[PDB]
């Protein structure tokens, strides 16, 4: 059987074009916002499995202290 | 050799001229060479011969060439990727255009050449063979565009010759006859060309812009865009615009993109058209809706078009149309944000800049979508870069003679411009350095530093009472090149800052404000700068005050005294908050405040009534006391005392882990998971001698205490708020797992939820599984089966031993079982998995009928036999027959799990 691409139907019929004008709700969407608050913005920055497994659960503001934790991060 | 010359070649006009050369010699051999070119460009390997040419019609040729196509794959030249094929396509198109343009004065009107080519392309464009329909359509589209040029030239020639005629009708009769004759000949030429376009348009475009294949619809819409931009007088009317109007509603992004690119070409660079504005006003609604197209690439163009539409009129758009576009400045996607931002600029941005700065504040305040300016600002960064870096201006409005809602918003905006200028990247989610950019950066920092070193102390003074404003203003010094405090001879202002910061710390109890103060004092206390020593004194002095205040409060507070009431507590808490925040960022060991904190935590247990907020902050505070002492580690008299405090603090955190207060449980839990990791076995790992004495391994009791918490507080049934807290707690526990501070068998109670909580916790549980596979392939697969075991026993306790294997509960475990199988040393594991699943299946026997039981686990275990393995399958079966007997093997009727498991082995 030929690997050549042959189309059974070459054209969209006129009726479905009429329908496409009538309803485009499936090719439109809602607005996807960036983080709307400082807290949510910081979360997105510091979220994800990677960042989570590599930082303390009680945040440490000083690198002197943060290292004490990250020091212990490979078995 | 045409096809090969166009792909392999040499200039296009060179081979066109060579072809025109041969067409003059012998039309027929040359046209045949042209026929074949179009065929072979479609990937076809057939050849049309002279005998076919002279005798067969196109329908018969095309059929013969479908037969002789001789393809290997479904590939054809216009769909294969790589640069050599991209170059082919453009060569293919250049040649057609250049062929027609080079024939437009003689050959093109010879009644032979074009009808042949058009007939063939019209037939091929009708073929069901896609390689023909696709290639020939592209050809015919380029062919048409070449003809629009010819028509345009003709029109120009017709106008010149007309002006020549009239100038002579004035003024002789012999030249007039020639100009009349010339004018007659050109009109014939126009009719002939319009025929050819009308053939191609109705024969190809009208059917093929509507093709089932999207790539072919896009081809057609691209060129109709080109004709209208090229010969607008003749093509820029509704009779051609309507096609682009309909196709804007196409179901594919690539098609919709071309409709918008086409229309953009009809505004940029040049205007203005009454017929275009009518169409646009007629399709305006559908255009603004495309600013939220499912495909972002389409959405950008939709806004960019709306920006062009703005230039011509602003009549067509409504307030609601524009307001919708404004929202997109807060879009997650930067190209949309920036495009929407340029729209915002041209619409509403036209003390020179003070009115533009005030303008931006009103816009930001009218936005009910964002409560901070980080993303509004980034969207404006490309176009209003001058307005946004006008810090001198912005600084003036806040000081020197409006409403306090506008003052906070201006402070907000100001801080965003500064951060994005200081650090050179967009805010998170907007990301994706050069020579000249670091220059602007360095320029930006020094301008910021020099201005705000002087202005910030005045700014804090004015707005100190407001928590939101102060938290913002305090982020500033973290963006200074601090050198400038020395070389700029600005130390008088630095002292003013340290004074205003100090006053804020003492009048504020809000957690964020104090975090800002602490984080700021840390930035200034960098010891790579001459300034350190000045600040260190003020730090060392502020805290002397806090510790002494704290000790005295804690004297009246611990005894009977009176009461201590709600008021005496807020006194302690407030002061404790200030101390805790600073101990995080700053080493305060020189004040031994473990004593004050321990006395405050142990007293909380005995009395049983200690306000939540004090307990929380003590727990935090002594966490930092411990951690800081561990930072400076010789002596060994200090080292033995560290374990003293540490062992004790873990016990306190363990007691508060069952505290009736929920946010208190959580606080105690997260600190615990932190210390356990810090004082884990890994403490000594980093070339450490003196860190082997401090190592802590939790009791089996505590290990279960930490799990009980997770099950209660992470696994049950705004709210994005609540979830973030729980993911954080879960990862705190999973770190203990993947770094083996806690037994891996605890993960069984976690792995079984990978499904039931797949959207809340899926990725965290998925990583815990991987970091245990990469750590120990065998015991991973062990606890991994113990998970399915634990789900199994839960079904039993809730229903008994009748299951109903068709049920949703049982089907659910089987589904989780399949996904566990895809997680597969390499094969000694699955061996070990089937062994325990078999051991468990025959764990408990049946008392009666017949002396079943737990046997249903094999239909779950059957989900893993798919994976491995022929040799090992024998080994598994051999291990299975140690459990099953002959009259077990032989009867088949309910005993179906066992048979099913056996077929797969």
């Amino acid at each position: 059987k030929r690997k050549l691409i042959v189309d059974s139907v070459k054209e969209l019929d006129s009726k479905t074009i009429r329908a496409q004008l009538s309803d485009y709700s499936d090719i439109v969407t809602t607005l996807d916002l960036a983080p709307p608050t400082k807290k949510l913005m910081m979360w997105k920055e510091t979220g994800g499995v990677e960042k989570l497994f590599s930082l303390p659960a009680q945040p440490l503001w000083n690198n002197r202290l943060l290292k004490l934790f990250t020091r212990c991060l490979t078995p | 050799m045409l096809f090969e010359v166009v792909k392999m070649g040499s200039a296009m006009q060179s081979v066109v001229d060579d072809w025109i050369e041969s067409y003059k010699h012998d039309r027929d051999i040359a046209l045949l060479d042209l026929i074949n070119f179009f065929i072979q460009c479609s990937g076809c390997k057939g050849v049309v011969t002279a005998e076919m040419f002279r005798h067969m019609q196109n329908s018969e040729i095309i059929r013969k060439m479908t037969e002789e196509f001789d393809e290997d794959s479904g590939d054809y030249p216009l769909t294969m990727a790589g640069p050599q094929w991209k170059k082919f396509k453009s060569s293919f198109c250049e040649f057609i255009g250049v062929l027609v343009r080079q024939c437009q004065y003689s050959i093109i009107y010879d009644e032979y050449m074009m009808d042949t080519v058009i007939s063939l392309l019209t037939g091929l464009s009708d073929s069901q063979v896609r390689a023909f329909r696709h290639t020939s359509t592209l050809a015919a589209m380029k062919l048409m565009t070449a003809l629009v040029n010819v028509a345009l030239n003709l029109s120009i020639n017709m106008d010149n010759t007309q002006r020549q005629y009239e100038a002579e009708r004035n003024k002789a009769n012999e030249r007039l006859e020639l100009l009349l004759q010339k004018r007659k000949e050109l009109q014939e030429n126009q009719d002939e060309i319009e025929n050819m376009m009308n053939a191609i348009f109705k024969g190809v475009f009208v059917h093929r812009y509507r093709d089932a294949i999207a790539e072919i619809r896009a081809i057609c819409i691209e060129e109709i865009g080109i004709w209208m931009k090229m010969y607008s007088d003749a093509f820029l009317n509704d009779s051609y615009l309507k096609y682009v109007g309909w196709t804007m509603h196409d179901k594919q992004g690539e098609v919709r993109l071309k409709c918008l690119t086409a229309l953009q070409g009809l505004y940029y660079n040049k205007e203005l058209n009454s017929k275009l504005e009518l169409f646009t006003s007629r399709f305006k609604d559908r255009i603004v809706s495309m600013t939220l197209d499912k495909e972002y690439d389409v959405a950008v163009q939709a806004i960019k078009l709306l920006t062009l539409v703005l230039q011509s009129s602003e009549e067509v758009l409504t307030a609601e149309d524009c307001e919708n576009v404004y929202h997109l400045v807060y879009s997650a996607h930067r190209p949309v944000a920036v495009a929407a931002g340029e729209f915002l600029y041209k619409k509403l941005f036209s003390g020179p800049n003070a009115n533009l700065v005030k303008t931006l504040v009103f816009f930001f305040l009218e936005s009910e979508l964002h409560e901070h300016a980080a993303y509004l600002v980034d969207s404006m960064w490309d176009c209003a870069t001058e307005l946004l870096k006008d810090w001198e201006c912005m600084n003036s409005l806040l000081l020197e003679e409006l409403t306090d809602r506008q003052e906070s918003a201006l402070i907000e905006i100001m801080l965003c411009t500064i951060r994005q200028a200081a650090e050179c990247h967009p805010p998170v989610g907007r990301g994706t350095l050069t020579a000249k950019e670091k220059k602007t950066q360095l320029d930006d920092r020094t301008k910021i530093t020099e201005l705000f070193a002087v202005a910030l102390p005045q700014l804090l003074a004015k707005y100190s009472v407001d928590a939101e404003k102060v938290t913002n203003l305090l982020q500033l010094p973290q963006y200074f090149d601090l050198e400038i405090y020395t070389t700029g001879r600005l130390e008088k202002h630095l002292d003013a800052l340290l004074r205003q910061i100090r006053n804020i710390v003492e009048k504020h109890t809000d957690t964020d404000v104090l975090e800002a103060c602490s984080k700021t004092y840390h930035a200034l206390c960098n010891e790579e700068f001459t300034i350190f020593n000045r600040v260190d004194i003020s730090r060392s002095q502020l805290i002397d005050e806090l510790a002494d205040k704290f000790n005295r409060l804690l004297e009246d507070f611990l005894q009977e005294g009176e009461e201590p009431d709600e008021d005496d507590a807020y006194q302690v808490l407030s002061t404790l908050k200030r101390i805790t925040a600073f101990h995080n960022a700053h080493d305060l060991s020189k004040w031994d405040l473990f004593a004050c904190n321990y006395k405050l935590l142990k007293t909380g247990i005995e009395n049983g009534d200690m306000p939540e907020q004090i307990v929380i902050h003590a727990l935090q505070c002594t966490h930092y006391v411990i951690l800081w002492q561990l930072a400076k580690i010789s002596t060994k008299e200090d080292l033995l005392r560290l374990k003293k405090q540490m062992r004790v603090f873990c016990q306190i955190c363990q007691h508060y882990l069952t505290n009736v207060n929920t946010t208190v449980k959580e606080q105690a839990f997260t600190i615990l998971c932190d210390i356990l990791m810090i004082f884990s076995h890994q403490i000594m790992s980093g070339g450490r001698d003196m860190l082997e004495p401090l190592v802590y391994t939790p009791d089996s009791s505590l290990q279960s205490e930490l799990l009980s918490f997770i099950l209660d507080h992470v696994f049950i049934e705004s709210k994005i708020e609540a979830l973030h807290k729980r993911r954080n707690l879960l990862a705190a526990f999973c770190k203990l797992i993947v770094y083996t501070v806690v037994e891996m068998n605890t993960a069984a109670d976690i792995f079984k939820q990978y499904m039931k909580y797949y959207n809340d916790y899926g990725d965290i549980i998925k990583e815990t599984m991987s970091k245990t596979r990469q750590i120990d392939k065998i015991q991973c697969a062990k606890t991994l089966i113990l998970s399915l075991q634990q789900l199994f026993n839960e079904m039993i306790q809730e229903n008994g031993y009748n299951f109903d294997r068709s049920s949703s509960t049982f089907s659910g475990i089987k589904e989780l079982a399949r996904r566990f199988a895809l997680t597969f040393k390499t094969r000694e594991a699955i061996a070990m998995l089937h062994k325990d699943g078999i051991e468990f299946a025959f764990k408990e026997p049946n008392p009666q009928g017949e002396s079943p039981l737990n046997l249903a686990f094999l239909d779950i275990l059957s989900e893993f036999s798919s994976k491995l393995l022929r040799q090992d399958k024998r080994t598994v079966y051999v291990y299975l027959e140690k459990f099953m007997t002959f009259q077990m093997s032989l009867r088949r009727e309910v005993w179906l799990p066992l048979m099913s498991y056996r077929n797969s082995l």
